[PDB]
RNA sequence: GUGGGAGAGGGUGGUGGAAUUCCCGGAGUAGCGGUGAAAUGCGCAGAUACCGGGAGGAACGCCGAUGGCGAAGGCAGCCACCUGGUCCACCCGUGACGCUGAGGCGCGAAAGCGUGGGGAGCAAACCGGAUUAGAUACCCGGGUAGUCCACGCCCUAAACG
RNA sequence: CCGAGGGUAGGGCCCGUGACUGGGGCGAAGUCGUAACAAGGUAGCUGUACCGGAAGGUGCGGCUGGA
RNA sequence: AGCCAUGGGGGAAUCUGGGCGGACCACCGCCUAAGGCUAAGUACUCCGGGUGACCGAUAGCGCACCAGUACCGUGAGGGAAA
RNA sequence: GGAGGCCCGAACCGGUGGGGGAUGCAAACCCCUCGGAUGAGCUGGGGCUAGGAGUGAAAAGCUAACCGAGCCCGGAGAUAGC
RNA sequence: AGAGGGUGAGAAUCCCUCUCGCCGUAAGCCCAAGGGUUCCUACGCAAUGGUCGUCAGCGUAGGGUUAGGCGGGACCUAAGGUGAAGCCGAAAGGCGUAGCCGAAGGGCAGCCGGUUAAUAUUCCGGCCCUUCCCGCAGGUGCGAUGGGGGGACGCUCUAGGCUAGGGGGACCGGAGCCAUGGACGAGCCCGGCCAGAAGCGCAGGGUGGGAGGUAGGCAAAUCCGCCUCCCAACAAGCUCUGCGUGGUGGGGAAGCCCGCAACCCCCCGAAGCCAGGGAGCCAAGAAAAGCCUCUAAGCACAACCUGCGGGAACCCGUACCGCAAACCGACACAGGUGGGCGGGUGCAAGAGCACUCAGGCGCGCGGGAGAACCCUCGCCAAGGAACUCUGCAAGUUGGCCCCGUAACUUCGGGAGAAGGGGUGCUCCCUGGGGUGAUGAGCCCCGGGGAGCCGCAGUGAACAGGCUCUGGCGACUGUUUACCAAAAACACAGCUCUCUGCGAACUCGUAAGAGGAGGUAUAGGGAGCGACGCUUGCCCGGUGCCGGAAGGUCAAGGGGAGGGGUGCAAGCCCCGAACCGAAGCCCCGGUGAACGGCGGCCGUAACUAUAACGGUCCUAAGGUAGCGAAAUUCCUUGUCGGGUAAGUUCCGACCUGCACGAAAAGCGUAACGACCGGAGCGCUGUCUCGGCGAGGGACCCGGUGAAAUUGAACUGGCCGUGAAGAUGCGGCCUACCCGUGGCAGGACGAAAAGACCCCGUGGAGCUUUACUGCAGCCUGGUGUUGGCUCUUGGUCGCGCGCGGCUGGGGGCCUAACCCUCGGAUGGGGGGACAGCGCUUGGCGGGCAGUUUGACU
RNA sequence: CACCUCGAUGUCGGCUCGUCGCAUCCUGGGGCUGAAGAAGGUCCCAAGGGUUGGGCUGUUCGCCCAUUAAAGCGGCACGCGA
């Protein structure tokens, strides 16, 4: 049945892209803590 | 007038649908003066904030002229009557010898084919709009400014009408269709007559969808959801409130007065 | 047929004054109201009474009759329009074309009903006050439908000469 | 083939009858009140409506078979 | 319940000023608000080094190893093992 | 003539009863059977609304497979007379 | 599924062939999304593959994706997002005009074929376009981001032509085939097309043309719009699509040794095309650019326009999967996934159903048995609901055509009522329809006769059991995703209520917004919940509504009087009258506001009863209508009906434990996968079971889990023991080990019991618990201003002039606030509102908590 | 009463399968009888076997229908839901 991953590449980008990362100030600081970490990705990939 | 519909279904056997009578043989709406696309949306800036609304088919808005002296002394014959689907009242479209056109919201008795004018030297007749100064005591009209040159804003929904009731000075007394007594400015344009399609408060919607389609979602009694919902709501097994009636927000709906009373409107009300 | 007449006959629209009620102002005070007597009620939160103004609805006083019109129910301010009946005259026309009338159709007071509007006065219901053995009544103070309007029903009557 | 009739199904009318129920009639001397007949002690009757233990009351219009 | 501060209201003076010394007043005394700057001595440790009655691969940092990875989560985020 | 929250019935949406499944094919399935099926229909895509908040033809339903207050991280080694 | 042949160390599992079965609105084909190399090919088989594995979606490697015209982007706008200007917020940041972004929507140029192992509307071929740049003859007032038109729109129904597609053909073309009894045939088998500019035709869409006036589209227009008249007018024309044809270019089967080059006729025919077509209807149905036209500034040595030439024409995607082994579901998971195509025959139709093309599959373990048992399935004597909570289940019924159908009813319905009959095939005669053309084939509806066969003709698949009767609900709808689909919610409709518009209300601190580009016929809130008939009484309490008195009442005002300190004036404190809001008290109204709607006596010229009376209490004592009820405890009340028998059901009675009127009362046609009751039909439900089928179970080969598990060498009975013993005692019994079975025990498993209690645990919820807060109310005061009218208390002093202040009445405008073709302004409100501080109040809307112990 | 079991001993009734007790409902033996007979009563001995089909209700029970030799009563975690 309709399960919860509903993979759509502009709702993704949309969402947790990295624009939209950045232009809310908790956006901000989730990259911010991301890159403290060192996560290898900031952002969920997605490409096209 | 009103069709009534033979039951050849439930529901149908109700509804009285409007009498489109008096729609001049028109049907599409005049573009240009109307209409503007009409953002359709429930809430808000976020939020639901009016319950029950949403869907509805869709509705080109027929924009209106509410304000009548752009037009002083330029009379405009009465091109047509047509239907809009955003009002209980129908949409006059008329032909100004300007050139311009523009709908009035039709007054009852208007015709095809009619010369109406605005202004302070307006006949007192059928559709011409004057300052509520210049209109003889008694007579009924209808699209009246409550402050002048701020747009009509009274009586505008369908065999709606006011009095004039007489003067101050310089104001004038209207009954609005309220049945209240209010102080109106005098250079306030109202337009003689009645909103006409005065039937439309006589239609039975019917089937429970058509309300849907005037985008009325269905309401649902607080009594009927549960505590966290509503005041009243839940001690259930069915329950009288448990006083005193409600609404989900807590203040009291069966003739707790709401009106603000140091309201500025006033010695401009009376009853 | 020509010419005239009387008429609350019918329908629509408009309009006038009186009066009741309420509302605002002025003034003014110890009760008003009501009855057989009262009490309820109303009134120092200023009523009743008086003056002015305003809103509204219904009925149209005098004329008014023991009168008029309609087939009946029934119809009463005034105005306009629309319209029915009806009587007189002149003896012109048609030339019996008449009468009644099961059925049908129409109309049909009041109350009642549906949907809207309206609502001042009156007022079933109902509420109190008296009275009374009681008083689900008569009398008193309130007062809802209703009474009015539009359309649709109902179709009854001491619809009585 | 038609056919007595038998069968199945479904209707129509009629009679009987049925817990219980509605009123109606009659019943020498029952209870409650008194409505009506005399201004019947609130004129009466009335169609209607509403109401009430009951007669009945009241509203509305109506008749006089009332003043 | 002063002192310092100050959202509101009222509202001075310029040293015969004016704040303070724990309500208040009086003496006595302290100090000069309504402008601003001012190193040093202080804090921390991404980073370099030094040292350890610190660990020694289930310890020690989550990671000694190609780990914030694999993997998990829509995401924030979680997070190994070797 | 061709109206309708009209009828029967596929798609499509559903989820009534029963059986099956029950370390399943499946963390909701399968079969048979049933509801709707021009509508308050179903649906793709693009959007908006969120935690005492949303959304809710109202079940405290749903809000990323457990919602009478989501999840993540933090306060945090909460507190636990157990 | 079978076999044969390959391959290979090794093949049930790979390759090939033949045979078999399955799908065929697919289980085939295309597209989107997602996936991201999974594509192709060569080598491979450790692992992945539920077995195998030579194979693979796996490993290593190499190769493959080619665009002006397809899709996106150098176009447009939608919601929304963003955001100059502007507004607001402690900061983060929230808004917000324009604009900008934003698409599956609008706009725009490519069709057919051929080529690869893998790409192709891209490469090639043929034909045919598009836009930009330059250039020349000849032609026009040229010129926007502005103006206008256009674009540009719903739903249902639908015409006319086409096309796609399909069906025949005796015709054209063909390799061929004559089996097995017959057939050398107007035999059988295959195929008889695609694309194509301009011109043509045919169909259809769009479109009056003038002329003059113009106060409008923000004085730019000859454009548009609005007036006016010689013509013209159910038209022609003019453009624009579609479809034919079309120079020409392609294709081109069944078939064998292993490769010969038709192409037409008839019919059916779309939901597709023409397309902005038509009609009807209400719920009234995007925007913007492209496009056209208009004029501006500028400019006319331009510039457009029209051609014709020549140049120029980027970026990105393009394999492959794509109903699934490549996407979402940890899996090669029986689930989920939008769009298009989806052939043929037959069944009334169809996308249903059976079979079948094209195409694709046989589902990545097999082989055997042929037990129990289970699953799914078939049949059954006699019976026919006796099963059972219950006809649960299953059966029966079943399509179409004809006949025929009741109560009741809202009149549509109830209806598919019910309940029958018909149903194939052959031959004969005959009526109309479409296409042709009026003959003809060709499909298409029929009717009428005879006649054949069978157990049976919707011969298979698809396919209602029916009726009566209550309850709840009007009805279609909605719902507890994952135990409830309901009598719950919703619902049209009814009532109450708030709200005059900067509405009330909602969200927000605010700005801003929703409300609503609405305006009382409207919007919010509440309850009721079609419709019918109705909805009584009681305002003592609570709520709400009204009430310029009174009572109480905070800050503040006021200062009698009292105090602290000073030699002092002074400086400080308290502090009475007294004026001082809302709120409460108080008065009154209010029931579709919260709510409530009694008790005890007595009474009939028989008794049984109580219409009547009496009395207590009440705020008033339950009206109508129901009534052992979705309500009735007693209770299976009692009668009646139904049954052989009826705690149910149905009809009645009412002493209604504990109905009752919009948390509506009582009814109601229709509706209902709702819950009762009954009957017929029919049945494996049952008496009562039997047989049979297949998937398992069993056996062999392959692969190989699981929770659970103190260790075990784990018997019965009496006892005993923490009170239910393999484990103690006594006795009995018992060779050791399995396999298939069954479930009594191991207080078997599972989840640190949901019940219960406990904890000074937690949460959700309520309120007249507490205490707050938001919110609203409110006095004072700031913002806050002007001119008059009018009455006060205070000390002088002489009830009259002077202090000092205030209150109320108006008026104004200029703050503030709202608006108005753009504003140094006008109009409206107006010192009020708003907002700041401060006063009190209301305040489950919200929050934090409390809500004892013994027992 | 609160003794095992609240880190679970599933709770009524039905069906299925029984099995035990006997305080026996039948059937078999008996005594007394207010036992003439045949019927009963009552008590004693004795489960070996047997102990029906329905209606109603979830019921157990019970009331009914029709029978019968009788329509027994209990226990078994009110036996029996791996
Ligand atoms: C096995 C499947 C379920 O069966 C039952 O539900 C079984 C009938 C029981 O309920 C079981 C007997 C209970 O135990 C009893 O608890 C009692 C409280 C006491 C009893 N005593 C023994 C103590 C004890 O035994 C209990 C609690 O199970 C609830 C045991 C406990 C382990 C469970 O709850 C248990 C985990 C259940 N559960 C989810 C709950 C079901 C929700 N669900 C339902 N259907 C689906 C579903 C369906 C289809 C598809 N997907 C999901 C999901 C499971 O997935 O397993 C279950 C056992
Ligand atoms: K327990
Ligand atoms: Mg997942
Ligand atoms: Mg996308
Ligand atoms: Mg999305
Ligand atoms: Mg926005
Ligand atoms: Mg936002
Ligand atoms: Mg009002
Ligand atoms: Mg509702
Ligand atoms: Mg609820
Ligand atoms: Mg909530
Ligand atoms: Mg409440
Ligand atoms: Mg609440
Ligand atoms: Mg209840
Ligand atoms: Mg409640
Ligand atoms: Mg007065
Ligand atoms: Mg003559
Ligand atoms: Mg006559
Ligand atoms: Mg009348
Ligand atoms: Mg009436
Ligand atoms: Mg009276
Ligand atoms: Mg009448
Ligand atoms: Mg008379
Ligand atoms: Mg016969
Ligand atoms: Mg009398
Ligand atoms: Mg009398
Ligand atoms: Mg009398
Ligand atoms: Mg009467
Ligand atoms: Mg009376
Ligand atoms: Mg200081
Ligand atoms: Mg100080
Ligand atoms: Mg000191
Ligand atoms: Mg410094
Ligand atoms: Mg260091
Ligand atoms: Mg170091
Ligand atoms: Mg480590
Ligand atoms: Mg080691
Ligand atoms: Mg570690
Ligand atoms: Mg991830
Ligand atoms: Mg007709
Ligand atoms: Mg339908
Ligand atoms: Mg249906
Ligand atoms: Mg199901
Ligand atoms: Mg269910
Ligand atoms: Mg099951
Ligand atoms: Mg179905
Ligand atoms: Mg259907
Ligand atoms: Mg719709
Ligand atoms: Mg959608
Ligand atoms: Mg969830
Ligand atoms: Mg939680
Ligand atoms: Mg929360
Ligand atoms: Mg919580
Ligand atoms: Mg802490
Ligand atoms: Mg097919
Ligand atoms: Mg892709
Ligand atoms: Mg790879
Ligand atoms: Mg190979
Ligand atoms: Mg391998
Ligand atoms: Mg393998
Ligand atoms: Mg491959
Ligand atoms: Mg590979
Ligand atoms: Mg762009
Ligand atoms: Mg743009
Ligand atoms: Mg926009
Ligand atoms: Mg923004
Ligand atoms: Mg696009
Ligand atoms: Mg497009
Ligand atoms: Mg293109
Ligand atoms: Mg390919
Ligand atoms: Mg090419
Ligand atoms: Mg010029
Ligand atoms: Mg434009
Ligand atoms: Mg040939
Ligand atoms: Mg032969
Ligand atoms: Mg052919
Ligand atoms: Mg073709
Ligand atoms: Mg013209
Ligand atoms: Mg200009
Ligand atoms: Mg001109
Ligand atoms: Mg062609
Ligand atoms: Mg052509
Ligand atoms: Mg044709
Ligand atoms: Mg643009
Ligand atoms: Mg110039
Ligand atoms: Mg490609
Ligand atoms: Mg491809
Ligand atoms: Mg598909
Ligand atoms: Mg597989
Ligand atoms: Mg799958
Ligand atoms: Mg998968
Ligand atoms: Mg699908
Ligand atoms: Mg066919
Ligand atoms: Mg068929
Ligand atoms: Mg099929
Ligand atoms: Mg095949
Ligand atoms: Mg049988
Ligand atoms: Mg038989
Ligand atoms: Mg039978
Ligand atoms: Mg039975
Ligand atoms: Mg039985
Ligand atoms: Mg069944
Ligand atoms: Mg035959
Ligand atoms: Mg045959
Ligand atoms: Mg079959
Ligand atoms: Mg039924
Ligand atoms: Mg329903
Ligand atoms: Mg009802
Ligand atoms: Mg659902
Ligand atoms: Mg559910
Ligand atoms: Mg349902
Ligand atoms: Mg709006
Ligand atoms: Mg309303
Ligand atoms: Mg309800
Ligand atoms: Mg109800
Ligand atoms: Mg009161
Ligand atoms: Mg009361
Ligand atoms: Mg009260
Ligand atoms: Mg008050
Ligand atoms: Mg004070
Ligand atoms: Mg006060
Ligand atoms: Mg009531
Ligand atoms: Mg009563
Ligand atoms: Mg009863
Ligand atoms: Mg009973
Ligand atoms: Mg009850
Ligand atoms: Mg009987
Ligand atoms: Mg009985
Ligand atoms: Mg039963
Ligand atoms: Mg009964
Ligand atoms: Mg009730
Ligand atoms: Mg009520
Ligand atoms: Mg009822
Ligand atoms: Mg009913
Ligand atoms: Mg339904
Ligand atoms: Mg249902
Ligand atoms: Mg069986
Ligand atoms: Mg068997
Ligand atoms: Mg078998
Ligand atoms: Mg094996
Ligand atoms: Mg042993
Ligand atoms: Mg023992
Ligand atoms: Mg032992
Ligand atoms: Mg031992
Ligand atoms: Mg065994
Ligand atoms: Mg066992
Ligand atoms: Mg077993
Ligand atoms: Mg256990
Ligand atoms: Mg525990
Ligand atoms: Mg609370
Ligand atoms: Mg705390
Ligand atoms: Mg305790
Ligand atoms: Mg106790
Ligand atoms: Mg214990
Ligand atoms: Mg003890
Ligand atoms: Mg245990
Ligand atoms: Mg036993
Ligand atoms: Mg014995
Ligand atoms: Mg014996
Ligand atoms: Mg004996
Ligand atoms: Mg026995
Ligand atoms: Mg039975
Ligand atoms: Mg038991
Ligand atoms: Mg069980
Ligand atoms: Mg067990």
């Amino acid at each position: 049945m309709k399960r919860t991953w509903q993979p759509n590449r502009r709702k993704r980008a949309k969402t947790h892209g990295f624009r939209a990362r950045m232009r809310t100030p908790g956006g901000r600081k989730v990259l911010k803590r991301r890159r403290q970490k060192g996560r290898w990705r900031l952002t969920p990939a997605v490409r096209k | 007038a009103v069709k009534k519909f033979k039951p050849y279904t439930p529901s149908r056997r109700f509804m009285t649908v409007a009498d489109f009578s008096e729609i001049t043989k028109t049907e599409p709406e005049k573009s240009l003066v109307k209409p503007l696309k009409k953002t359709g949306g429930r809430n808000n800036q976020g939020r639901i904030t009016v319950r029950f609304r949403g869907g509805g088919h869709k509705r080109l808005y027929r924009i209106i002229d509410f304000k009548r002296w752009d037009k002083v002394g330029i009379p405009a014959k009465v091109a047509a009557i047509e239907y809009d689907p955003n009002r209980s009242a129908r949409i006059a479209l008329l032909h100004y010898v300007d050139g311009e056109k523009r709908y009035i919201i039709a007054p009852d008795g208007l015709q095809v084919g009619q010369q109406v004018v605005a202004g302070p030297d307006a006949p007192i007749q059928v559709g011409n709009a004057l300052p509520l100064r210049f209109i003889p005591v008694g007579t009924v009209v209808h699209a009246v400014e409550l402050e002048p040159k701020k747009g009509a804003k009274l009586a505008r929904a369908a065999g709606t009408s006011a009095q004039i009731q007489g003067r101050e000075g310089d104001y004038v007394i209207l009954r609005l269709p309220s049945g209240e007594l209010r102080k109106v400015h005098g250079e306030c344009y109202a337009t003689v007559g009645a909103v006409g399609n005065a039937d439309h408060k006589n239609i039975v919607l019917g089937k429970a969808g058509r309300s849907r389609w005037l985008g009325r979602r269905p309401h649902v009694r607080g009594a009927a959801m549960n505590p966290v919902d509503h005041p009243h709501g839940g001690g259930e097994g069915r329950a009288p409130r448990g006083r005193p009636p409600a609404s989900p927000w807590g203040w009291q709906t069966k003739g707790l007065k709401t009106r603000k009373r140091r309201k500025p409107s006033s010695r401009f009300i009376i009853a």
